[PDB]
């Protein structure tokens, strides 16, 4: 949370996120007091920061599996703003982290999230990139 | 109308009730009446009330008529209007919307202050004038003091006159001179272009004369305005000047009248009305009628058990009332936008009268502040199902405005009070039980007016919602309102702060009008007027109190009505930015292709149960989906 | 990440040369009945006669397309080169990758549906 330059920013989310995708559930208990700092990013006027951001929502949903679903509440709308209005590597960042979210979720919310992203899947299915 | 005079004067002289009928423009709403000559109302210390189902029909016809009697208006002519009375202690004559006679029966019963009442334009048939009609024959036993006439447009005397106890028939001959009639080739898809095309050909070719143009809706009529004055200055050099004045419900009075002025010579004028203009006035020089053949109707579905108002096509007696004002002055011409096959086989013959196509909720509190006990036995003209009937004294109930008895509670006699629908008398009425009255207030002032809130261009969408963003609360809708609604009261240069930004300054200042009208009834009736900090919660539950059988869930997929059980999405007008709103209120139900919810915000579960347990009770509840 | 995909073809082609792929088989049956490749990191300092001049050695680009943009800029970074032949766009994608001109290094890619004005990744 310091704003003097975006790389101490990128450097402390991408912490985040090779904490979440190197230990697995012990991250769970310190999830919420972990995930609070994220939400003050995905608005950032860096691209880079954002699609860190992305991933490491997308690694402490890989980590969770499939708890704390209460607890990622305050960022699922700027996901569904950045799938609905970015488009690039931006939007495969968030996809990442919409797809990895949903199994954590009960049926309704995720079958809504689940029904209501597949026509940008069908629109993606043309793109060039591997990755 | 003045050549039988004699013959009138001694109709009303001899019968307590009276049926007038003529066509549009022989003089029925503003000269008969100065029936006061005959009756000496204000001799007597009395008025005569005579009631237009329209407001603009009422306040411009009372500005005529104030001219005629050479008085001022507001002083011995006077009209009275929902949130705009223009009337005095001076007032003999009082022009008015039928749905305000029936408030003032409300208060009191026997209309004791006027000695004659005129129910005009009855062809219409409206709700209120149907109720009017229901307790006038009544209040005749009670008083032989009062006179009462219907007028209507329609030729057609024998079902009022037998509703009427065979009451005499006064019928002025046609005066209308011959109109030809034009018709299209093929049936035409988009009828707005075509219609702005034929006004701009007659205004060029045809000799003098005024254009009347009928369209649906303010903002389709506002657009046309732009269109056909953009058109004409370019027609300019070559061709007179023309000048172009819409008419719809919403203008203001002192644009209403702009509708008279005079056409420039060679000039031409061109009005473009909603139906207001098919029976309920004149303006002289109507030469040329062009018809699309469409306007807005209500549509009430007894299945959905739903009102919505859409675009639909006319009847073939409103097509020929339409084209009838082309021939007041001299021969003129219709332009139908349609076949002449459409107009033969097509067009129903007649609409239905109102009762038939509305939710009854508001109609059945009106009817008990009556005192009318027996609802289903209500000498309506035409009686509305049982059923309807029947689901709006239960939505009273579970509102408690009614209790189980089917009588008024303190609660329903204070909504009586209100101007307004039960579910937001109701509302505001809770309101300083939530501590959020003064947002209440707003709020329901910028739900009695249209969404003309908000403007976007089709061209221009973008601009417009990034305006509205600015205003615009995640998962509350009814929150923006309140934010557009307080920034508007704070703006220099109002009227361009509106047209930046694309917020409409006419629907803005109606609701400023409304709340000041609705905080004086809060005054008068002793409801505080309150507030707290930041508190978005007693806001959502405020408008729960109201709205709670107005509640959609987040479906799996999509999302379910309570009422009903509907499968409905959130109109695409709003974005369910939040994906914590599994439970949303809504404003409206709108079908256009499918079943929309517009209008939504979300509110907690809980507050549903603990606001209305009644209605959350789980055994009325179908098995669950 | 805007230069890692570089590496990935490169990796690509040295499987294909450890494995030992035929050319019936080796990733440009699949792209085939297309000339056209897209281009990724070039300067704006290129002019369409320079990448000319430098992806003329293996054919002449018969259909050039530079992103241009509309009025405030002058270019973005990416270029369709359409071929005459589908072989010089095989040997274009072998041995123009991994080269550097004046700083940032290229890339190069196949299309081989249309061309189309932004859908690529910068």
């Amino acid at each position: 949370k310091s704003k003097k330059s975006w790389q101490a920013r990128h450097t402390g989310i991408k912490i985040v996120q090779q904490i979440a995708i190197l230990m697995g559930c012990a991250i769970l208990p310190h999830l919420r007091s972990l995930v609070e700092i994220i939400e003050h990013g995905l608005v950032d006027e860096q691209q880079k920061v954002r699609t860190i951001s992305a991933l490491a929502i997308a690694a402490l949903a890989e980590a969770a599996t499939p708890y704390g679903i209460e607890s990622f509440d305050s960022v699922l709308k700027p996901l569904w703003k950045g799938i609905r209005q970015h488009r690039g590597k931006g939007l495969a960042a968030f996809l990442k982290a919409i797809g990895y979210l949903i199994p954590l979720m009960d049926a309704e919310y995720a079958n809504y999230y689940t029904r209501e992203v597949m026509l940008i899947l069908i629109r993606e299915f043309q793109s060039p990139d591997e990755e | 109308v003045f050549p039988f005079r004699e013959e009138l004067l001694a109709a009303i002289a001899n019968h307590q009730v009276l049926i007038i009928e003529g066509e549009t423009g022989s003089g029925k709403t503003t000269q008969i009446p100065q029936y006061l000559f005959e009756e000496g109302y204000t001799n007597k210390g009395m008025k005569i009330a005579c009631t237009q189902p329209r407001r603009v029909a009422a306040m411009s016809v009372a500005a005529r008529v104030a001219r005629e009697m050479g008085v001022k208006l507001g002083n011995e002519v006077g009209y009275s209007i929902r949130f705009e009375d223009c009337t005095s202690e001076r007032t003999v004559l009082r022009y008015m919307t039928d749905g305000m006679l029936l408030r003032e029966f409300l208060s009191e019963p026997d209309l004791a202050s006027y000695s004659v009442v005129m129910v005009d334009e009855a062809h219409e048939r409206t709700l209120h004038t149907d109720i009017l009609f229901g307790l006038i024959k009544d209040v005749a036993r009670f008083r032989p003091e009062l006179k009462v006439l219907v007028a209507s447009a329609t030729m057609d005397t024998a079902r009022f006159s037998t509703f009427f106890d065979d009451a005499p028939v006064f019928r002025i001959p046609g005066r209308r001179f011959p109109v030809d009639i034009f018709y299209t080739k093929a049936p035409e898809a988009d009828y707005l272009e075509a219609c702005v095309v034929s006004v701009l050909q007659i205004h060029v070719t045809q000799p003098p004369g005024d254009i009347l143009v009928f369209l649906t809706g303010q903002e389709e009529i506002e657009a046309a305005c732009e269109m056909l004055q953009d058109r004409c200055r370019r027609l300019g050099s070559k061709i007179r000047e023309l000048l172009v004045l819409p008419i719809y419900a919403n203008l203001p009075s002192d644009m209403q009248a702009r509708i008279f002025q005079p056409t420039p010579p060679g000039a031409r004028k061109v009005v473009v009305a909603t139906n207001i203009a098919e029976t309920s006035l004149t303006i002289e020089g109507i030469i040329y009628v062009l018809d699309p053949g469409f306007c807005k109707q209500k549509s009430y579905n007894p299945r959905t058990g739903m009102e919505s108002l859409t675009v639909t096509p006319c009847s073939k007696a409103s097509a020929n009332q339409r084209a009838g004002r082309a021939g007041r002055v001299a021969a003129g011409k219709c332009f139908r936008l349609y076949t002449a096959w459409a107009y033969q086989h097509e067009l129903e013959e007649t609409t239905v009268p109102e009762i038939q196509r509305t939710s009854l909720g508001n109609v059945v509190l009106l009817l008990k502040s009556l005192g009318i006990h027996d609802l289903m036995h209500f000498d309506f003209l035409d009686p509305p199902p049982y059923e309807t009937l029947l689901l709006a004294l239960e939505q009273l109930y579970a509102l408690g405005a009614l209790n189980h008895l089917g009588e008024l509670t303190t609660s329903g006699r204070k909504m009586a009070e209100l101007p307004v629908d039960p579910m937001l008398s109701k509302m505001i009425l809770a309101s300083e039980k939530y501590s959020c009255s003064e947002e209440i207030l707003t709020v329901a002032a910028m739900l009695s007016v249209n969404n003309s809130i908000f403007y976007r261009p089709k061209d221009k969408v973008v601009h417009a919602d990034n305006a509205r963003v600015n205003f615009f609360l995640p998962g509350g809708d009814h929150l923006v309102l309140l934010n557009v609604y307080t920034q508007w009261a704070e703006s220099g240069y109002s009227s361009q702060w509106c047209y930046e930004n694309f917020v409409q300054f006419r629907s803005m200042r109606r609701a400023r009008d409304v709340r000041e009208q609705l905080e004086g009834l809060l005054e008068r009736v002793e409801v505080g007027l309150s507030s707290c900090q930041g508190d978005y919660i007693r806001v959502r539950k405020a408008i729960t109190a109201g709205y709670f059988y107005h509640t959609a869930r987040l479906t799996r997929s999509g999302y379910r009505t309570v009422k009903q059980q509907q499968t409905v999405f959130i109109h695409p007008n709003s974005s369910l930015f939040e994906q914590q709103p599994r439970w949303l209120l809504y404003h409206e139900l709108v079908l256009t292709t499918k079943e929309f919810m517009r209008q939504v915000l979300e509110i907690e579960s809980s507050w549903l149960l603990e606001v209305a347990p009644h209605y959350y009770k789980a055994k009325e509840l179908e098995d669950p989906h | 990440n805007p230069l890692t995909k570089v590496k990935l073809i490169n990796e690509l082609n040295e499987r294909e040369v450890q494995l030992g792929v035929a050319d019936k088989v080796s990733w440009h049956s699949e792209y085939k009945d297309s000339a056209w490749i897209f281009l990724g990191g070039l300067p704006y300092e290129l002019t369409e006669g320079d990448i000319i001049c430098v992806f003329s050695q293996y054919g002449e680009i018969v259909n050039i397309n530079l992103v241009r943009d509309k009025k405030t800029g002058k270019s973005k970074g990416f270029c369709f080169l359409c071929y005459e032949d589908q072989r010089s766009t095989i040997l274009a994608v072998d041995n123009f990758n991994g080269i550097k001109i004046k700083g940032r290094t290229i890339r190069v890619d196949h299309v081989s549906n249309y061309r189309a004005p932004k859908d690529s990744e910068e």
